[PDB]
């Protein structure tokens, strides 16, 4: 019964800070409800608000504990780290708040919840951080107090009640206000009263070159100064600077501010001391899609309105081309890095319209380009534009390979889209025809590539960087000479290398290279070529990568004798699919092993073997183990009721899988009860077992079937609505 | 779930081998089709099999899948089945280790776990004693999980059909018969065989044997040829379908790994003969691998409705084909929609002034849960959710049972029909799919085999047509079936499956009007030999050909089942004496000519007699002729029958059930048949007479007995011998005097003489 409780919120717990739903108001309304729900007798207890934030307090120091406790049986290049800065920012950020629009300020509570830990967490942690370093080594508890004081939650006498018995901690250097502090240019720490103002007020004097060659922290840009200096904001300070961002951004959306618009993008992108994750953990990216789709998408019917006739025009195309350029790089990266879906949010929200979305199928299509060249692609069907389709190619090729410069005529008569695919294009036929040998001069090519660096053209080096692996693996095992594979890295180096750059491209051109970074530099390394590794390592080193290997990105001169692993999900023949799954079996039907809790490591495990390779050899082979051992924690073999329980675990981890948010349950009992429905959910285990049930049912009026296989298959299916019913979600 | 593509295999001479996973002693079977009393047909009794790694010297795995050996022109014998461990064991039927033996019982050849030869004949389950063998669940899928098998061809070539069309000119079925050069990869005549195995991680193998050499080799690879063992162990491929191209010694090896969730393509390379300037030394085969391209699936249709790619085909396409680029048959369902698309994509190389190009979509309206390509038809069978099947053909895609409605009659080229299916032959209401274990439909497309939980024996469903009341159709049907045959025997296939299907619409014809379906047999069997270029009218010089064509051991079989039913006719008469005659052919000149050259031996033989081998000689010389005798014995008795008929006939002409006695008489090849025998007879008599056995007088007996059974018969061959001359003759000049084919067929299959030459079955 307490294992039961303990093993549902734990799994609970993991599954809603996967689902970025803790700023759901409704987090402490669930989290109460979750013992009436788990137990289906009536538990009609008063559980008062001290008892709420203690028990959340073990629960989420217990779940940090198991993550970080199954990670050494993981392979050791099996790196999946979202989830950890995830919890991190959880429980440094969002649990404060917690206490603090949730407490009483009871200072007796706080000590009791962590002095009721076992010492097993504090020794598994003090082993690890030994093992991967005496230095400086804080704990998670640390910073859970040190965000109180700063909210007056607790005196300065706390924190030496916790500490260490040899070593304490002076209270006058602790900060103790919830007050906004930057460095100015003469070295005062300035008050920053106002956060909405202060955003503007920077980013309309922000400049763009200072992204990335601003290595140092005096700079005097005080906004710039935060990114690198984000882990030391204050806990309630932090909610607003990001709401202040979504009020900010959805205005400029508004008035069609192209300015500050394009600016903003480039400071979320780049993700500086983990910036970009903290605004998923406040804001929910559904919302934040939406309105960043809508501009992508309602951008067609702001082109008809505005006539280039001015002298500003070319100072508002520039700036019109870098606010829609830049838009799309932030739907990439959430997309790879992040595991987004754009398909997902088009089916949510109706208002979306999905055949006529230019941004649904271009993302799907991002690494493969189209051999031929079409203006539209609604209207295959009629060929008046493939007669000046060709011409557009031919235009560009002779203004910018012989010309040497591009009219003012041709920006204006093409839109962004054709650019966006136009570029790819003509880079793939030069560098295609370098290749094989059509073209041989390579002096007035790299003259020519150079004026895909304009920010007018910015757009096309989006699909130029992601086609090039499928270019370069071909290249890899094809036999090309030395002076062919000395050009072709000539050609590349400019893109790589410039010589010089705008300053409105230099962080564009940066940005574009750390999208699609880690596959190009395993396929470089196989084979003037230092310098482009350099140059990707470079950029790679800016900010941090999620789930790489840190020993490939500085593999110099380390020699570890260990292959390295570049993707987030590797097996060897040691340790090989069977041996993880036979763990799993084991921990299927008698919760051994450590892998489970670790929905990093499951959840593309699962779509490794699929759904249903993964249901189909556990539900059947549970019964030759059920057969001889039988149920685990009970010494008489007596009752189903024992069994029942152990069933409840498996079918409890599936619904989670499944469900993932509040209203979405509501709509899951009609479809099992008889289209929009399913749409969303493909790949669900719900879709597989109704499917079925529905097929079978045939059957039965036909009678191929015997009833008693009948009457099995449905006892599975009753048992996962009834649990979906009784429990809400 | 993916129903079992290769769980079943029908072998090319008609075994069907397929696994078993109920039998708690054996995990494969074995059968065929027998026929119960010449009209219905059963199963043959399974035949259980048990196999487990440890046959060399205990618990067994379960069968993954079972394939045959019936690619291209392979003799489709030597089976080889892949466990769910991994481990490929190869079974040889047909042959034993110290003679040869018939096509149920099995021999083994090597076991691969290292591989190493040990030959050992098998033995079925029930006649063994009871064993301490378990059956063990592999439920888990190894790095060594093989995903696909792939056989490999030889250099011969095979030749078949295309089509057949109707040419309204001379109002008959036309068909023309192309070659078919081997295409994708061969291996040489002096490897014994190869074959190529796919593993679930990427590990390739090719497992090979040399024709001079009993010891076998293995060479294997890694698709991912890395740097890194890290990446070496990751590619857990979902599909990886291999299609032969055009490209010398090329498989195009098309996988989908959703470690990437991109439809990747490989291309692999083989050098059979590495060292060409030394044909002596035998070199291991080269395996050489070349990434090529990768590309992702699309999201979404084009009205908004997003997709699911269910499954991954790629059609095995020849050179023959118009664009030779494999079709990548993508399927994808619509969610709570009964339409399912499927996305064609053609593989190309880019050209300058590779690459997928999408020629077109394809809406079904409804949910496919198995698709099976047929062999050597070009044929993709979708096995809808209801039962129904649709066969869409490679070359249009246009539905096969339909074509003949939506068929632009107006051309050169008429009723263009492929298959008994186009006719519009379409299967009942076939079991549903969740209570099938697994489904195959026949090579022919005749029928459908169903496997059901609870039944313990195979089912079958046969085709109906619904209009079987009009009459005006039969002229289509005979003519459709009759090609049916005509792919059947270039591919060497048994299409007993055919032949169950024709028998059922001929049975229901018959319940309705008794003279119509006689007439439905005469006219289908006559389009057989206008599709082979053979032709029972031609000159003499080309009856001879006939006799010894291997067809009438099958054509003449036949009517030998569609005539069973008829009690007290005379059809399948006709073809039994006949048959049995050419096994009476086989008798007498299958050892005049093993005859004639003993008497050679003697000569040149005869400066040593007191060695060893002589005696042996001496010995089986004349103990062969003893065996000759009880075939003589029948060799009498059956002239004497036609004989007896003569004299009842002249009473009663008027006498039906006794026309078989024209037939006989009227075959034209028969006469000549008999005639060449006696010939034969006379010549070894006189060769017996002139070249007797004089060492052993006691050894005579049976040279003395083959005089004797001549002189004693009741009738005198000579005397026998003129009366089938004088017919021959009398029956060329009626041929002069009236222009006429239809009385070779009368003669010859019909046993009848046509009411307009009434005249002449009074002259006999």
């Amino acid at each position: 019964d307490m294992k039961l409780l303990r093993y549902y919120k734990n799994i609970w717990l993991n599954n809603k800070i996967i689902n970025w739903e803790i700023s759901n108001p409704d987090f402490l309304s669930k989290y109460s409800a979750i013992t009436s729900s788990i137990f289906q007798e009536s538990f009609n207890s008063v559980q008062n608000l001290d008892q709420l934030l203690t028990d959340l307090i073990e629960t989420s120091f217990t779940c940090f504990a198991q993550f970080v406790s199954n990670k050494q049986y993981h392979q050791a290049n099996s790196n999946l780290t979202l989830l950890e800065r995830k919890w991190v920012i959880f429980i440094t950020k969002h649990l404060p708040l917690l206490i603090l629009e949730n407490s009483s300020r009871s200072p007796r509570v706080v000590t009791n919840a962590l002095d009721n830990i076992d010492e097993k967490v504090v020794k598994a942690i003090r082993i690890y951080f030994t093992e991967k370093d005496p230095s400086t080594s804080l704990d998670i508890r640390h910073d859970f107090i040190k965000g109180l004081i700063m909210l007056n939650l607790q005196p300065a006498s706390v924190i030496n009640n916790y500490l260490r018995e040899d070593q304490m901690i002076d209270t006058s250097i602790l900060p103790t206000r919830d007050d906004l502090f930057v460095r100015n240019l003469q070295g005062i720490q300035e008050v920053v009263h106002n956060t909405n103002s202060f955003i503007i007020s920077s980013l309309d004097t922000l400049e763009l070159e200072s992204i990335t060659e601003s290595i140092t922290h005096d700079s005097s840009n005080g906004l710039f100064q935060v990114l690198h200096n984000f882990e030391s904001v204050a806990p309630t300070k932090q909610r607003e600077i990001v709401k202040a961002f979504l009020s900010i951004f959805e205005d400029a959306i508004k008035e069609l501010n192209y300015n500050r618009i394009a600016k903003i993008c480039a400071l979320l992108f780049f993700n500086f001391s983990h910036s970009l994750t903290t605004i998923l953990s406040f804001s929910s990216p559904a919302a934040l899609m939406k309105t960043l789709i809508k501009f992508v998408d309602l951008s067609r019917n702001g082109r008809n309105g505005s006539n280039g006739n001015d002298e500003s025009s070319e100072y508002e195309t520039i700036n019109i081309s870098l606010s829609f350029s830049w838009a799309i790089l932030l739907i990439i990266n959430l997309t790879q890095t992040y595991g987004i879906s754009v398909v997902d949010v088009a089916l949510k929200y109706p208002e979306l319209s999905i055949k006529n979305s230019f941004i649904i199928n271009f993302i799907s299509n991002l690494p493969n380009v189209s051999d031929k060249y079409y203006l539209e692609e609604s209207n295959v069907n009629d060929s008046d534009m493939l007669t000046k389709s060709h011409n557009t190619v031919q235009s560009w090729l002779c203004d910018l390979f012989v010309n040497g410069s591009i009219t003012d005529q041709l920006i204006q008569n093409i839109e962004t889209r054709q650019l966006a695919n136009l570029i790819p294009f003509i880079v793939k036929q030069v560098l295609l025809s370098v290749e094989i040998g059509v073209l041989t001069d390579i002096s007035s090519l790299i003259g020519g590539f150079e004026y895909f660096l304009q920010p007018l053209l910015l757009v096309g080096l989006i699909k130029t960087f992601y086609w090039l692996e499928q270019f370069l693996s071909c290249v890899k095992n094809d036999t090309i000479s030395e002076d062919i594979l000395q050009g072709i890295f000539n050609l590349l180096n400019t893109l790589f290398n410039p010589v010089t750059l705008n300053e409105d491209s230099k962080a564009f051109h940066t940005a574009v290279l750390r999208l699609n970074a880690i596959p190009l530099l395993k396929v470089l390394r196989k084979f003037n070529l230092e310098p482009l590794i350099a140059k990707l390592v470079a950029v790679l080193n800016v900010s941090p990568v999620y789930d790489v290997d840190p020993r490939i990105i500085n593999s110099e001169n380390d020699y570890s004798r260990k292959q390295l692993g570049y993707g987030k999900f590797l097996i060897l023949n040691e340790n090989p699919i069977n041996k993880i799954m036979t763990n799993q079996i084991n921990s299927f039907w008698s919760l051994h092993s450590s892998t489970y809790y670790n929905l990093d490591y499951l959840f593309e495990l699962i779509e490794l073997v699929t759904p249903k390779s993964f249901l189909f050899d556990v539900l059947k082979t549970l019964e030759y183990k059920l057969a001889t051992y039988g149920v685990p924690g009970s010494e008489n073999k007596r009752g189903s009721l024992d069994s029942e329980h152990v069933f409840d675990y498996f079918f409890y981890f599936l619904v989670l899988y499944d469900v993932k948010t509040a209203e979405e349950a509501s709509q899951l009992i009609e479809y099992m009860e008889n289209n929009k429905i399913s749409i969303l959910k493909r790949h669900s285990f719900a879709v597989l077992l109704h499917e079925r049930k529905l097929l079978n049912d045939l059957a039965l009026e036909n009678g191929e079937i015997t009833k008693t296989e009948n009457e099995k298959f449905i006892s599975y299916h009753d048992k996962y609505l009834c649990m979906l019913k009784t429990c809400v979600f | 779930m993916m129903l079992g593509e290769h769980l079943m295999s029908w072998s090319k001479t008609g075994i069907i081998a397929y696994s078993d996973s109920q039998s708690s002693n054996a995990n494969i079977c074995l059968t065929f089709l027998e026929s119960i009393n010449g009209i219905n047909w059963r199963f043959h009794t399974p035949q259980k099999y048990v196999l487990h790694p440890q046959l060399h010297e205990q618990f067994f795995y379960n069968i993954s899948s079972i394939h045959w050996n019936n690619w291209f022109s392979l003799p489709g014998d030597m089976l080889a089945v892949c466990d769910e461990l991994g481990n490929m064991t190869m079974l040889i039927t047909g042959q034993r280790p110290d003679r040869a033996t018939t096509y149920e019982k099995l021999t083994m050849v090597f076991q691969d776990n290292k591989i190493y030869n040990h030959v050992m004949p098998l033995k079925p389950v029930d006649k063994l004693k009871p064993m301490n063998i378990e059956r063990k669940q592999t439920r888990k899928e190894y790095n060594t999980s093989i995903l696909e098998f792939r056989w490999l061809t030889s250099s011969k070539s095979v030749i078949v059909s295309q089509f057949c069309a109707f040419d309204s000119s001379s109002n008959t079925y036309r068909s023309r018969a192309q070659q078919v050069p081997p295409y994708g990869v061969y291996h040489p005549p002096f490897i014994k065989y190869a074959c190529l195995a796919i593993r679930k991680n990427g590990q390739i193998d090719f497992w090979y044997q040399f024709s001079n050499s009993k010891d076998h080799k293995k060479i294997t690879l890694q698709l991912l040829d890395t740097s890194n063992q890290r990446f070496k162990d990751l590619q857990w491929l979902e599909f990886a379908r291999i299609t032969p191209m055009n490209d010398d010694q090329c498989m195009l090896i098309t996988t989908y790994s959703k470690l990437s969730k991109n439809i990747s393509f490989y291309k692999l390379h083989v050098n059979w003969n590495l060292n060409a300037t030394k044909p002596n030394v035998l070199n291991d085969p080269s395996l050489k691998i070349q990434f090529i391209l990768s590309t992702t699936l699309d999201p979404t249709d084009d009205e908004g409705h997003v997709l699911k790619l269910e499954n991954l085909h790629v059609v095995s396409k020849s050179s023959i084909e118009k664009d030779p680029s494999p079709e990548i048959l993508v399927l994808y369902n619509v969610c709570d929609t009964s339409k399912s698309l499927v996305k064609r994509y053609r593989l190309a190389p880019t050209q300058l002034s590779y690459n997928l190009r999408r020629h077109s979509d394809i809406v079904l309206d409804k949910k496919v849960t198995l698709i099976t390509s047929e062999m050597f038809d070009a044929f993709v069978s979708f096995y809808f959710e209801d039962g129904t099947i649709e066969s869409y053909n490679q070359n249009d895609w246009k539905l096969e049972t339909e074509r003949l409605i939506s068929q632009s009659q107006l051309g050169k080229f008429k009723n263009i029909i492929a298959s008994p299916l186009s006719a519009g032959f379409n299967y009942g209401k076939l079991p549903l799919p969740p209570s099938v274990e697994w489904m195959k439909v026949s090579p022919s497309m005749c029928g459908v085999i169903v496997k059901q939980y609870n039944k313990k024996w195979p089912q079958f469903y046969a085709a109906v047509q619904k209009n079987y009341a009009d009459p005006e159709k039969d002229s289509i049907n005979a003519t459709a079936l009759a090609f049916g045959y005509v792919k059947s025997l270039h591919k060497q296939i048994s299409a007993e499956d055919l032949t169950i299907a024709a028998k059922t619409h001929i049975l229901r014809i018959s319940f309705l009007d008794r003279k119509r379906a006689k007439e439905f047999i005469t006219t289908l069997l006559k389009s057989l030999y206008s599709f082979f270029n053979i032709s029972p009218d031609a000159p003499k010089e080309i009856m001879d050909k006939i006799i010894t064509s291997r067809p009438l051991q099958k054509i003449m079989l036949l009517q030998l089942e569609l005539g069973s039913c008829f009690s007290q006719e005379n059809i399948e008469e006709m073809a039994r004496v006949i048959l049995y005659l050419k096994n009476v052919l086989f008798a007498f000149n299958g050892v005049a000519r093993n005859f004639h050259f003993a008497i050679e031996q003697i000569s040149n033989n005869s400066n040593q007699q007191q060695n060893p081998k002589l005696f042996q000689t001496i010995f089986s010389k004349q103990d062969l002729i003893h065996s000759l005798i009880p075939v003589a014995k029948w060799f009498v008795k059956f002239i004497t029958y036609l004989t007896q008929e003569i004299l009842i006939l002249i009473n009663d002409p008027t006498n039906k059930e006794y026309t078989l006695v024209h037939g006989i008489f009227g075959a034209k090849m028969s006469r000549t048949l008999i005639l060449s025998i006696l010939n034969e007879i006379k010549k070894v008599t006189q060769i017996v007479a002139k070249f007797p056995e004089t060492s052993y007088p006691i050894l005579n007996e049976s040279s003395t007995f083959l005089k004797l059974v001549l002189s004693e018969s009741p009738v005198d061959f000579e005397k026998f011998e003129t009366f089938l001359v004088d017919v021959n003759n009398k029956f060329i000049a009626l041929c002069e005097q009236q222009p006429s084919q239809e009385r070779e067929f009368s003669l010859l299959v019909k046993a009848e003489i046509p009411p307009e030459y009434a005249k002449v079955g009074d002259f006999l």
